[PDB]
């Protein structure tokens, strides 16, 4: 800064980021679906159960 | 009568003009939301084509 007479030589850089969660993803508890309306479809099939008796 | 006062001719007539022409235009846009979720209304399930509006 005090003339162009003191060449100046190699300088570092450092930088910062935001913190990424990334427990949800490590534990792959999610599925991805691919569409293509903006409205999406769900359909549970329950069934029923029941116990045998001897005849 | 004869050898007395002659008889003369006319002269013949011309007419100019001019005109001009008109103009008409015809335009038409298209977007987005025509073809976002609506159904070809052809085949059953073919999503809607650009092409088709534009032919």
């Amino acid at each position: 800064q005090n003339g162009d007479f003191q060449i100046l030589d190699y300088t570092g850089l450092i930088s910062t980021m935001p913190r990424v969660d990334t427990l949800l993803q490590s534990m792959n508890l999610f599925t991805e679906h691919f569409g293509r309306t903006t409205v999406a479809r769900i359909e549970r099939l329950d069934d029923g159960a029941g116990d045998i008796k001897a005849v | 009568q004869r050898g007395g006062v002659r008889q003369h001719l006319a002269n013949d007539r011309k007419k100019i003009v001019n005109l001009n022409i008109p103009f008409f235009p015809l335009d038409r846009s298209i977007d987005r939301a025509d073809i976002q979720n609506f159904r070809e209304f052809g085949t059953e399930n073919a999503p809607a084509t650009v092409d088709a509006e534009v032919q």
